[PDB]
RNA sequence: UUGACCUCAAAUCAGGUAGGACUACGCGCUGAUAAGCGCAGGAAAAGAAAAUAACCAUGAUUCCCUCAGUAACGUGAAGCGGGAAAAGCUCAAAUUUGAAAUCUGGCAACAUUUCUUUUGUUGUCCGAGUUGUAAUUUCAA
RNA sequence: AUUGGAUAUGCCAUAUAAAGCGCUUUCGAAGAGUCGAGUUGCAGCUCUAAAUGGGUGGUCAUCUAA
């Protein structure tokens, strides 16, 4: 098992090549081996996924000003999204009562002096 | 209390009373006459079963029978078996007597043939003899109802016995 | 154990066709003729739009198991029908 | 509106189709009626035919 | 929306009785039939042995008993179970072998035309 | 006109003018006048024996036998006309019949429609006549589907290797691309 | 003819049989996610998989996707390419539901995202070779049917301990990270040597 | 026999031949009224094999149902056994449809002609027990559409079980 | 002119048949399980595997205890095991083709009765049935 | 007095018959607008199969629906 000689083989036979874009790619992985230990913290990984997304997006942003594409995209452009309508109208429906219970806090707390 | 019940309580016409419930009394023996004899109607299914020397079931019994006194390889099987499971208590052998002798003279099973039965056989013996019987399964004409080189031995042992 | 070897069930045998029962398929399938999409696919099977021709059968009958055995039946047909005819 | 496409039914096959083999009863008297006479047979007996 | 069981000393004399009102005509056999000894299918149990529902094919026909003059003389038949291995086998000729060596059926009598 | 005749003479126009398929096509094209009152004159022969009459010879039969007599051993294999549609696929199967007789006005066309694929086939010279209760008349029924000889006597053999060579004649050998195109439509 | 308006990746949503309606808006979501996608219908030979190279050979397509439903009780997934290639089978289990009031990204369809590997998966040869599978496919390639310029979603992948994390953000004006709602636990099982056939590879133990 | 070859060419149902007889077929029983007794089996072995002998007793219903929530075929045998009360119904096939009918037949059995009663293989419908049976969903499609079968596919607990001695 | 056959009608024709009531328990229909609708019996539904299992295999259905408040997702099983009871089978699909061997009905005799009230047999004449009634067989073969 | 399955026995029966199991140089038919996929509230609509096939479960095991 693990014949990574193979493996590496598969990784010649599935090479893709080094000269397409990385508009063309599509990717951007972090250059630093990003590895949050903390298996424990969700929240410790989760900005650190994003720490290495940040890096990625700052090096693509960069590979995409090469590239000369619109990295952002229109607020006019009312085009597909990728989410769907009725759920998001719902979800900013579902953060209404969270603020609403945070206005109470910040009121209460507030209050107790 | 009930409408149908309200009415005839209030009547004047008795009811139907049907006396039909009483314990104890175990259902009496018919279908077998000798098991009839040697019952006794008080004593429970289980304990006249083993007594006059019957099972009532022969595999295992899902509880704790009573105690009233305190009581003191494949060749081989396949070919040979258990032997008469002798009898006990005579009255499993007074069934003994009557399943063999009823089997005594109900046991004769001789067949006389017809008149044509008869002369059917007849006709074919004495053409090709007493012996050749698988070559009359070929016999065009005699064997009209195209018997089986077996059929017409069976009826030659009905013809002489 | 010591382990036999069984006989098989004689109900395992359904699903093996006779020749009595593929000579009444045989006689059928061209007396009752072609359906209003198995005359379009035998077309598309006589001038080889192959990849057009199976795309169909899977839209119309649901599953490649099924879609290829249509294949497997009607191209029999043409290379009949052109010792026929 | 083809015309009719016979590529099955063009030949003629020569064998027949069912292979079990011919019973004994399509050679001998029928023992359907051999059955049937003698419950005439029998009436005459009676006295009820 | 209850389960009451008041009639449960009931059910049991009622059983009782309906054993004794089925063993009223068959006087002379036994109430129930043999059933054959057949091994449990879990990894659990399969250690144990239980009464099962018949007796197979080839466990009958190897002990002497056809299908047909099976279920006269009360001997029960499993159209789906089959023999595996011999020892499923041979303990169950053992149940049949002694079964026909412990019954007597008694015999009847035929209808031979005479004359 | 009452309420059903209206359906009565429309049936009868839209076997026109639809398309008929090849298949039904040819149970319309019908054997002729001529040709088909002699396949009936050497059938009304082989007529299978009338119920009544059957029993007439079974109590003549039956009351030799109650003394002694008997006629088993001397009875030649029967002969007649062979019919209901159930013996007679298996008589063309078997290759047994020398000639399928179909009627045109089986109501389920379903029933019949797959005789003159099989007696193609099966080298069973057939033709397709009128008046399923024609062929009723010949077997003593009210309507009968099929007909089919499989063995006549030695007496008319010569008379059937005549009949069938004007049943292929002008069944058969004719009426051979209109088998193989659609019809009605008129 | 044989190629017209070729796009270089398309990839197959062939479901199985016996997901639960969660377990099909996950696939669901691949579909909107992936647009290089086409789902067909069900495949009712749930275990002669070896034969749906030709489906693939029916599309033209390039990538392909099981999910197989494991005993009605669990899902599974396995990936490969039409020509033999890596068929790597993997475990999916406790995914973060794209229909829920908690995942709140903003992304558009068909946008063209911006993938992250980590370098634990560029460690293992065997890895390697997946991590470059997982490169060709969740990218869409160079002109997608129904596919947006501009980059709208951020997929990070970071393996958790041997499993690897899904993770795929949305990004906002300033990279502000904000998880678009595609998130699953994806350990891999094994490997075929070729396209849902060959030799194992590896088993991953 | 023919009824091979009609059980094989009944399922064909789209091809030339049997379209043409749908075609056909579906004016005459149009026409017709809505519930209109035949006097012969349109399909006269679908109708042998699910369970029609062709003897005195043996009544062919055929009715159109509307298409477009109970199961139609369930309703053929539920709208033919209210308009015949006498008939115990046996079973009820498809024969034909089109864009706006399907059609069906059912078979009937009469419990009280003494042909039935007589026959021992169709005698257990004299008996009281099968009175309306499509009514109770006790037939050929009420046992399909009630999740009655063999397999994990298809108040006994909401009771609390207090037993005396607990 | 005439005769079959198909279809459709008519009859205070001959003989039968269906409603309606009870609805504790049964089975369906839709349904906020409740209500409403429909349909039977002394029981009914279920039923002799297009069933589980992964074993040294079990063996129609029903029911009780357990599995178990367990797996699976506040809801909530099922296999196994332990009991009670155990009875199996009938058609379609192969030509009776050396013989429609099948059956309703009308009439007349002979019986027969829970019964002058019941239920049959035999003879006879139509009729049903070859678009298939009996014998044979149901995969265990 | 009505009725049960039996026991013995009398008369009839029609048996030129029927059945169990060896033995096979032979044959061995198996249920469709259903299964199935897509899709709306097990039903609806669109489409529509096959013969070692088809179903449900781990290449195997087990079953034989309409």
């Amino acid at each position: 098992i693990n014949n990574t000689v193979a493996l590496e083989n598969i990784y010649e036979r599935i090479k893709y090549p080094d000269d397409i874009s990385f508009v063309e790619n599509q990717a951007v992985t972090t250059k630093e081996p990003i590895i949050i230990e903390n298996v424990e913290d969700d929240l410790a990984r989760e900005l650190a996924f994003y720490k290495q997304g940040v890096s990625s997006v700052k090096a693509a942003f960069a590979k995409l000003r090469e590239a000369n594409v619109l990295i952002s995209r229109p607020h006019d452009y009312f085009a597909e999204m990728l989410k769907s309508d009725d759920h998001m109208e719902k979800v900013r429906q579902e953060l209404i009562k969270e603020a609403t219970a945070k206005k109470l806090s910040q009121q209460a707390k507030k209050q107790r002096e | 209390a009930n409408p149908r019940q309200r009415n005839k309580q209030r009547s004047g016409k008795p009811r139907l009373t049907r006396r039909n419930a009483n314990k104890k009394a175990k259902a009496k023996i018919y279908g077998n006459f000798v098991i009839q004899q040697n019952w006794d109607k008080h004593a429970t299914l289980r304990q006249n079963y083993a007594r006059l020397g019957l099972l009532a079931t022969p595999n295992y019994v899902t509880g704790g029978v009573e105690k009233l006194y305190p009581d003191p390889t494949l060749d081989d099987v396949l070919d040979k078996e258990i032997s008469i499971a002798p009898a006990k208590t005579e009255v499993v052998r007074q069934l003994e007597e009557e399943a063999v002798k009823k089997a005594a003279r109900q046991s004769n099973k001789m067949l006389p043939l017809s008149a044509f039965e008869h002369a059917y056989i007849q006709r074919l013996i004495n053409k090709y003899g007493t012996e050749d019987f698988e070559s009359m399964a070929k016999d065009v004409k005699l064997n009209s109802k195209l018997f089986n080189g077996s059929k017409l031995k069976n009826l030659y042992i009905r013809m002489k016995a | 154990l010591t382990k036999r070897q069984l006989p098989e069930r004689p109900s395992r045998r359904k699903g093996h066709l006779s020749k009595r029962t593929a000579f009444v398929r045989s006689i059928v399938r061209e007396v009752a003729g072609f359906a209003p999409y198995e005359r379009r696919v035998m077309e598309l099977i006589r001038n080889s739009q192959d990849k057009r021709a199976r795309k169909l059968a899977k839209k119309r009958l649901g599953t490649l198991k099924r879609a290829k055995g249509k294949i497997e039946e009607l191209t029999s047909v043409i290379q009949s029908s052109r010792l026929a005819h | 509106y083809p015309d009719y496409d016979d590529f099955f039914t063009n030949t003629v096959r020569e064998t027949p189709l069912s292979s079990a083999p011919e019973p004994k009863r399509r050679f001998a008297p029928s023992k359907h009626e051999q059955k049937r006479i003698l419950q005439l047979a029998y009436a005459i007996r009676k006295g009820r035919i | 929306y209850v389960k009451t069981w008041f009639n449960q000393p009931g059910r049991k004399l009622r059983r009782r009785q309906a054993r004794q009102t089925k063993a009223a005509k068959i006087a002379p056999r036994p109430v129930e039939a043999i059933r054959p000894a057949v091994k449990p299918p879990t990894i659990r149990y399969n250690m144990k042995v239980r009464a099962g529902r018949g007796f197979t094919l080839e466990e009958l026909k190897a002990a002497g008993v056809s299908r047909r003059v099976a279920s006269t003389i009360g001997i029960p038949v499993d159209h789906r179970r089959r023999n595996r291995s011999e020892e499923s086998l041979q303990r169950n000729v053992e149940r049949i072998k002694v079964y026909l060596a412990h019954l007597i059926v008694f015999p009847r009598k035929a209808g031979q035309p005479k004359k | 006109w009452p309420e059903y005749i209206r359906l009565q003479r429309r049936r009868k126009i839209l076997n026109l003018r639809l398309k008929v398929p090849p298949a039904i096509a040819q149970f319309q094209k019908t054997l002729d006048k001529n040709t088909a009152t002699q396949v009936f004159k050497l059938l009304n022969k082989y007529r299978p024996e009338t119920a009544a009459e059957k029993k007439q010879r079974l109590v003549a039969e039956a009351e030799a036998v109650a003394n002694g007599k008997s006629a088993q051993d001397v009875s030649k294999k029967p002969y007649n006309v062979k019919y209901g549609l159930n013996h007679v696929v298996a008589l063309i199967e078997a290759k047994k019949a020398k000639l399928v007789l179909i009627a045109s006005d089986v109501d389920p066309i379903e029933l019949v429609v797959f005789l003159p694929a099989l007696c193609k086939k099966m080298g069973v010279p057939y033709a397709i006549v009128k008046n399923k209760a024609r062929l009723g008349t010949v077997i003593h029924q009210k309507t009968a589907a099929v007909l089919a000889v499989t063995e006549v006597r030695e007496e008319d053999k010569n008379e059937l290797a005549s009949i069938v060579s004007a049943v292929d004649a002008n069944f058969s050998a004719k009426y051979d691309e209109s088998r193989r195109k659609w019809g009605g439509g008129i | 003819s044989a190629g017209f308006v070729p796009i270089k990746q398309k990839v197959l949503v062939l479901s199985s049989r016996g997901v639960t309606y969660r377990q099909r808006h996950l696939l669901n979501d691949l579909v909107s996610m992936m647009p290089h996608s086409k789902k067909d219908s069900k495949l009712d030979s749930k275990d002669r998989l070896y034969q749906l190279n030709e489906l693939a050979e029916l599309y033209n397509c390039n990538n392909i996707f099981f999910f197989e439903s494991r005993r009605r009780e669990d899902l599974y997934l396995h990936i490969a390419r039409a020509p033999n290639g890596p068929t790597v089978k993997f475990h999916v289990e406790n995914l973060h539901t794209m229909d829920e009031l908690n995942m709140t990204g903003n992304a558009l369809k068909g946008s063209r995202p911006i993938l992250s590997f980590d370098k634990t998966f560029d460690t293992a040869p065997h890895l390697k070779v997946v991590k470059e599978l997982l490169q060709q496919t969740f990218g869409i390639p160079k002109g997608a049917r129904r596919s947006k310029p501009f980059i709208d979603r951020v997929c990070t992948l970071t393996i958790a301990d041997g499993k690897i994390w899904f993770r795929n953000y949305e990004i906002r004006e300033n990279v502000t990270l904000i998880e678009i709602g595609p998130r699953f636990v994806m350990t891999i099982i094994n490997i075929l040597e070729g396209s849902f056939g060959g030799p194992v590879i590896y088993k991953n133990d | 026999g023919a009824y091979k070859y009609l059980e094989e060419l009944a399922k064909k149902k789209q091809s030339d031949v049997n379209l043409f007889l749908s075609r056909v077929r579906a004016w005459e029983y149009r026409q017709m009224n809505v519930i209109h007794r035949a006097s012969r089996p349109s399909r006269p072995d679908k109708a042998r094999r699910l369970g029609y002998k062709a003897k005195q007793g043996y009544v062919i219903y055929r009715i159109r149902v509307r298409r477009g929530q109970r199961s139609a075929r369930c309703t053929a045998e539920e709208r033919v056994g209210r308009y015949c009360s006498n008939l115990r119904v046996l079973n009820s096939y498809w024969v034909n449809q089109d864009a706006t009918y399907k059609f069906f037949e059912v078979i009937l059995v009469d419990p009280s002609h003494k042909a039935i009663r007589r026959d021992p293989r169709i005698n257990w419908i004299v008996n009281p027990v099968h009175k309306h049976r499509e009514s109770r969903g006790l037939t050929s499609i009420g046992k399909k559409s009630r999740g009655i079968g063999k397999g994990h596919r298809f108040l006994r607990h909401n009771t609390l079980s207090l037993r005396r001695y607990r």
